[PDB]
């Protein structure tokens, strides 16, 4: 099937910055390529067609290139509505696949999260699970890496994590991870480790309890 | 003035047939060239292009979802429809249906609805349970509300009656395994803080009537 890539899948800039985003088709689609940009929440919005034209009523910011496997989006003066997720679309062949799409943030300071972790309530095991959460707060950039331990064991494919949006005044992000175990398996261990890899940690730190103590 | 809006069932069972509509107005699907596609879109992911039908009624498919996807238009009413057999929990998504112009302009879809949220869950409307994440010179500490197993969307959080907003980081939910939805809402405040102030979260889940007020300390 044809692929498009995107590139660079996630990209962190300013207002008034001059960025240029691309899409490279595994197989030739003359210039039959759409670009979109969406912003959370609402549907994807035409900014580019047929490769280099501009959409009626889209700013003149905006300018798209290329033609065959390489196309191009560029943005002249970021503007603070263009902080979202852009997204091209091949209408060659069928099926008219889109792009990963690239997600551009607002830049600031690298910032560590501050990490939290939580025993699960006496009142949940009465339920026959155990949550056990792991909080990573205000951090920048938004990649961050949680891994979850027992009695140090490596814990895998019982956990579910969900990032909030990037903060409107401090554009940083905050993390939850949600370990969920049996009552029976929280009873029989002793230890619960969060383990956070993050740029803005010169080491991975572990915030951990002791379900005893 | 092209305008198209997609309507159907929010919610749909892990075995069930999901149905879809977009109907439209500024344009018709019998001039020349034109077409009426949709692109689905999970909540953590990209957009997924789904099928387009055109004036000829001619159609195409995701190859990968041909055998599930069937696409039709009525002239006469102005609407397309898709019809999405066998679903699962991982076909929750959001579904668009847009506009693409005839024969140039032909290379983009240009006007897009204001798409549907559609779940995929056997599960049945359950208010939540609201567990406390507990806290313990130097200052801020941590501390929330762990508001599991409810369904379906949305729940709202506030902390100590919306007196409390600064710190405050309610995370999206999550859809578990089970079908019911989780989502912890945290705070950070100052250590001192701790054993004087009060914080309680107030959960409220509408589709249940379910309005439960959780005091969380230490």
């Amino acid at each position: 099937a044809l692929q498009l890539t995107q590139s660079p899948s996630s990209l962190s800039a300013s207002v008034g910055d001059r960025i240029t985003i691309t899409c490279r088709a595994s197989q030739g689609v003359t210039s039959a390529l759409a670009w979109y940009r969406q912003k959370p929440g609402s549907p994807p919005q035409l900014l580019i067609y047929d490769a280099s034209s501009l959409e009626s009523g889209v700013p003149s910011r905006f300018s798209g290139s290329g033609s065959g496997t390489e196309f191009t989006l560029t943005i002249s003066t970021l503007r603070p509505e263009d902080f979202a997720t852009y997204y091209c679309q091949q209408l060659h062949f069928y099926p008219h696949t889109f792009g990963g799409g690239t997600r551009v943030d607002v830049r600031r300071t690298v910032a560590a999260p501050s990490v939290f972790i939580f025993p699960p309530s006496d009142e949940q095991l009465k339920s026959g699970t155990a949550s056990v959460v792991c909080l990573l707060n205000n951090f920048y950039p938004r990649e961050a890496k949680v891994q979850w331990k027992v009695d140090n064991a490596l814990q895998s494919g019982n956990s579910q994590e969900s990032v909030t949006e990037q903060d409107s005044k401090d554009s940083t992000y905050s993390l939850s991870s949600t370990l969920t175990l049996s009552k029976a398996d929280y009873e029989k261990h002793k230890v619960y480790e969060c383990e956070v890899t993050h740029q803005g940690l010169s080491s991975p730190v572990t915030k951990s309890f002791n379900r005893g103590e | 003035r092209i305008t198209l809006k997609e309507s159907g069932p929010p919610l749909v069972k892990p075995t069930q047939t999901l149905t879809l509509t977009c109907s439209f107005s500024g344009f018709s699907l019998s001039d020349f060239g034109v077409g009426v596609g949709w692109i689905r879109q999970p909540p953590g992911k990209a957009l997924e292009w789904l099928a387009i039908i055109y004036s000829d009624d001619d159609k195409r498919y995701s190859p990968s979802l041909n055998t599930r996807l069937t696409i039709t238009k009525d002239t006469s009413k102005n609407q397309v429809v898709l019809v999405m057999t066998r679903v699962s929990p991982v076909d929750t998504a959001t579904y668009f249906c847009a506009h693409r112009r005839g024969p140039g302009p032909v290379n983009a879809m240009d006007v897009w609805g204001q798409g549907i949220t559609v779940t995929i869950s056997s599960t049945s409307t359950k208010g939540p349970s609201v567990f406390p994440l507990a806290p313990s010179s130097g200052g801020t500490a941590a501390l929330g509300c762990l508001v599991k197993d409810y369904f379906p969307e949305p729940v709202t959080v506030s902390w100590n009656s919306g007196a409390l907003t600064s710190g405050v980081h309610t995370f999206p939910a999550v859809l578990q395994s089970s079908g019911l939805y989780s989502l912890s809402s945290v705070v950070t405040v100052p250590s001192s803080s701790l054993g004087t102030q009060t914080y309680t979260c107030n959960v409220n889940h509408k589709p249940s009537n379910t309005k439960v007020d959780k005091r969380v300390e230490p």
